[PDB]
This record gives C-alpha cells, structure tokens and sequence, in this order.
DNA sequence: AAACCTTCCCATCAGGGGAAGGTC
DNA sequence: GACCTTCCCCTGATGGGAAGGTTTATAAT
C-alpha cells in the first residue's frame, strides 16, 4: 500500500499489547522514577525559602489551601494543622549549628518531612525548572573558567580538570598553578580578571542554595536519571493501549474531520490520561484512560469541524437540539413543532430560532450547478463592490459642475465651501477651524456658509447642479 | 463623498439609510398578474395584504 | 455530555462632587 | 444670606455573560 494510514495501522502491531501485568508492572517503574527526582528536591534550601513565601501568602489570600497541595502521603482539612509545626522538628537542628561537622549526618530527618507533602505539579514543575536554573548558572561559570584558561592561555584540559576537580569554590586552584612555569602558566595573569571576578556568581551560589558547588550537579545529576525513567515507561504504555485510541475514534466517520486527525487528537487525550493515572486504586486502566482519548476527541471535533470556528458550548448545545428533535419523530409522527423543544431543553424559547439560523455549512464553490454541466458555483458569484461605470460618469461630471459652480461665487464664499466640505482638499474642516486661518471665527463662517448656500438656492446658477438631484 | 455633501447642504436633499430590493418584472417581457402569494413566516405578525 | 471555575468585555448601576434652586 | 434639598456628569463597581479549560474511574485493544 501507500497511504500513510497503513504505515500507522501496522506500526502499532509490532509492541504487543499490556493486559493485567503491563499495567500495575510498568506503573511503580514510572513512580519509581519520579522517586528518585523527588528526593531529589529534599535537599535544596532555595525550595524551602521558596516554600516560605508561598506557603505564609496562603494565610493572606493569594492561594489556595487545595491549589498548592493534592495531598499528603502520610482530603482531610485536619490533617494540616497537625503537620505545619510536627514537621520543623529538624528545622533548626542544623542550619544555625554549622557554627559543620554533625551537620553532615543530620541532614538526611530535616529532609524526611520534605517527602510527606504532595504539591500540585504547577509548582512542582517550577521547582525542576528552579534546580535545572540553577545548574545553568552554575555550569555558565565553568564554561566561561574553562574557556578562558585552554582556549586563550593554552593549558592542558587535564592541568585544569585537576586543579579544578575537587575546589570549584575558591581561588587557591588558580593562583597555585602560577608557580608551574609552564608555557601556559606565564598567559595566567592576563585573565585574572575574568575567572577571579567569575567566583563572585558561582561562589555565591553556595551562600544562596546553602551547598557546594559539586552537590548542585550531584543532585540533577541523578535526577536527570529519574526523569529518563519516567519517560521511558510512559511512552510504552501509550503503544500498549494505542489500539483503544482507534477503537473510539472510529465512531466519528463523517465528522467534518479526517480520520487519522481523530485517532491523533485521541492519543493526545491518551497521554493525558496517563501522566494522571495511579495504579493504587485498582480500577483498570481502560475505563479512565477512555474518558480523556474521547473527551480529546469530541471537543477536538467542536474545535476543528466548522470552517467558522464555534465556542464548544454551542456545539453541545445544538447537538442537544438535534437529538430532541429525532427522539420525537417518532412522538409527533413526522417532526416536532418549533416552539416544542423551547420547553423540553433547559434554555428559554426565542433561542432557538438563533441557535439554528447560524447553524448552517458553507457550500464549496465548487459544488455544480444545475444542469450538471461543468459550470460551478463559484461562475455565478457576482461582485457587488465595484461600482458600475455608469455612476463613475456621474462623478466626475458632478465634480466639473460643482468646480464650474463654486468658481462663479465670491473668493470668500469659495475657500470657506472648499473648506467646510473635502472639496478639492484632505479632510474637510469644522466651525472653528476655518475661522482658525479666516481671521474672523465662530460666527462669521455660520454666516458664509448659509448665504452662500442660498445664493445656489437660487435659479440660474444651480440648474445645472440641480439636475444631479432626482428623486 | 464631498461634492454629494454640498448638494446636501444646497438643495437639501437627505440621504435615506436604506437600499432597494424592488422585485421588478424582468426587462424584455410584459404581461398580466394573475396570482399573487404571500407566505410570512410563523411568529413575525402578517401584515394587510397578508 | 455534564460539572465546576477563571479571564475578559459588556453594557449598566451607587456614589461623589460642582454647583443650583428656592425660602423660613 | 446661609442652610438644606435638588439636578446633572465623571470614577470605579460590579453585577451578567459569552468563551475556555480541566476532569470524569467497571471495562472498553
């Protein structure tokens, strides 16, 4: 075959499907990963100056109680006040006391309670995005200590990873290797203002997230890992249970819509129901992952049927209609009446005149006309914004004529009706502003004008003007 | 446009807000009315030929 | 398809103020 | 002549509403 159709309908039978032990056996691999990328915020003191400001703002009325939490791992409105201070227990056990010899084994029970609090993912996604931040801002300073040292003064990558390994916090690597009398050694003291000022938002960085620099990459180090996990897993599951994807969206046929633009739209639907999917609660996969391959699919359809795009409400709302209208065909013997459905849908009665006059589908132009000759549609549209040619004529002998008339009236009369009127000008002008440049204003011109206007009143001088008026 | 205004303001000639529909008997064929329907849509209230 | 919810744009309502009117 | 009550135009509120967005749990290939 060659339609790009067949490619997909035989792509999926290569991962054979998941069935009773696919499911809950790939699931703890996904919350196994996310395990270990969420130990991995434990130790982070930037996450708990953050979760300060947020958490303090909740009891001044700018976020929800239930906006920052799904729940604790440890619905229940109680189960809060009973966890806000039993927490803190280690609190200050170890900040205070780096005045840092224990404070390298009790680090481990400050983070336990950091473990028991499940955030909603808007801000949990914030806080992968701050510690991958932070690594950024951290790894820009060795890209730029390193460049500045091999690049420029031609030293040995190794020379600087073993000076630099171990350190990566102050200047005793760097002022050390001036003693080596290397040829790469005499070209360091150049640079001494690119990598000593460099510390100051590298070394910073310790004072901020409270770590060293090496643990900054050991942490996102291993979380990389976790979230490789994560996504390795998931996508297996979606080509188990694509098949169910195809299975729902072969009941919209003639939906406006492509088929394979429903199966896509669907998968989309998939993904989603999986990334918010427990294995815990038993319930099988197929009945919840359904509801949003399908939900993904029929709003899909009130998005992308009508060449004149719709808000879904709409879309519900005339479905509905038609669907009264059919289960009563066989009530009233033919079709109901079109105040009948007033009563029956929830809505008030002069609605549904509107809802069905803009219901209707724009005909291709293409669509032939009668007599099934090649003539189309689009051969009869005519076109009413040019003008007829006719009246172009009468235009530009009315401009003559006014010309002609206007140039018979005084000097004074002329410019003032040139003026109060676009005549032969850009944009015509108001009151005040002829009397603006007429040295006379707000009065006089009311006066010009109106006798002016009765002097072509007059016979004589506005027959030909006057015949341009028939009515 | 401007020179219509003037004409406007001369002989006072107002513009009606409305265009014309006028079904008008097609040009080249002259004949007798012999019927005349009128089909008004349910609700709007008819008029006096209705 | 139904159910609960946030943002925006509407075309309108108490409330303030700058004076305004009328008399014991 | 002041004092009290009255008569109209801006600020900004804020009720109403159309338009969008997120979930929905038996299983469903």
């Amino acid at each position: 075959t060659t339609d790009p159709v067949r490619m997909y309908m035989r792509e999926m039978g290569t991962v054979e499907l998941l069935t009773r032990e696919g499911e809950i056996d790939i699931a703890k691999r996904i919350e196994d990963g996310i395990n270990q990328v969420q130990c991995s915020v434990a130790e982070y003191p930037e996450a708990i100056t953050y979760l300060l400001e947020q958490y303090n703002r909740v009891e001044a009325e700018e976020a929800r109680l239930s906006d920052l939490i799904t729940g604790f791992v440890d619905i229940d409105p109680e189960l809060a006040r009973e966890k806000f201070a039993e927490l803190r227990a280690q609190y200050v056990v170890t900040r205070d006391t780096i005045k840092h010899a224990t404070a390298q084994e009790e680090i481990l029970k400050l983070s336990e309670v950091f473990k028991q609090f499940r955030l909603v993912p808007k801000q949990f996604d914030y806080l992968v995005n701050s510690m991958r931040v932070m690594m950024d801002r951290v790894r820009t300073q060795e890209r730029l200590i390193m460049k500045l040292c091999v690049e420029q003064c031609k030293m040995p990558k190794k020379n600087f990873i073993t000076l630099f390994t171990g350190n990566e916090t102050s200047d005793t690597w760097f002022n050390a290797a001036i003693a080596m009398n290397k040829p790469w050694s005499e070209k360091l003291h150049d640079v001494s203002e690119e990598v000593h000022r460099a510390l100051q938002k590298l070394q910073q960085i310790e004072e901020e997230t409270g770590l060293t620099i090496e643990q900054v990459k050991d942490i996102n180090r291993r979380m990389s890992i976790g979230e490789a996990k994560a996504r390795r897993a998931k996508k297996e599951m979606v080509e188990a249970n694509l098949r169910l994807v195809i299975s729902i969206a072969k009941k919209y046929t003639n939906r406006g819509l492509q088929f394979l633009d429903l199966i896509q739209e669907g998968n989309i639907g998939l993904m989603k129901a999986v990334d918010k999917f427990e294995y815990r609660r038993g319930y099988k996969f197929s009945t919840y992952a359904t509801w949003w391959i399908r939900q993904a699919i029929t709003r899909s359809i009130a998005d992308q049927a009508r060449t004149i795009r719709i808000p879904v409400h709409m879309i519900e709302t005339i479905n509905k209609l038609n669907r009264i209208s059919r289960q009563m065909l066989q009530e009233m013997g033919r079709e109901p009446t079109p105040e009948e459905l007033a009563e029956r849908m929830l809505m008030p009665e002069d609605k549904i005149r509107k809802v069905l006059k803009i219901a209707k589908e724009p005909i291709s132009m293409e669509t032939p006309i009668g007599d099934d000759e090649d003539s189309h549609l689009g051969d009869f549209i005519e076109d009413t914004t040019l003008e007829l040619p006719l009246d172009s004529a009468t235009t530009e002998s009315l401009r003559a004529a006014t010309h002609d008339v206007l140039a018979g009236l005084t000097a004074r009369e002329a410019k003032v009706l040139r003026m109060r009127f676009g005549i032969d000008m850009n944009t015509d002008y108001t009151l005040e502003e002829v009397g603006k440049q007429f040295d006379v204003t707000r009065e006089r011109i009311r006066q010009i004008e109106a006798k002016a206007l009765r002097k072509l009143r007059h016979p004589s001088r506005s027959e030909v003007l006057r015949s341009f008026l028939d009515d | 446009t401007p020179e219509e205004k003037l004409l406007r303001a001369i002989f006072g000639e107002k513009a009606s807000d409305v265009k014309d529909s006028s079904l008008r008997v097609p040009n080249g064929v002259s004949g007798t009315v012999i019927d005349v329907q009128v089909f008004t849509r349910d609700g709007v209230e008819k008029d006096k030929r209705a």
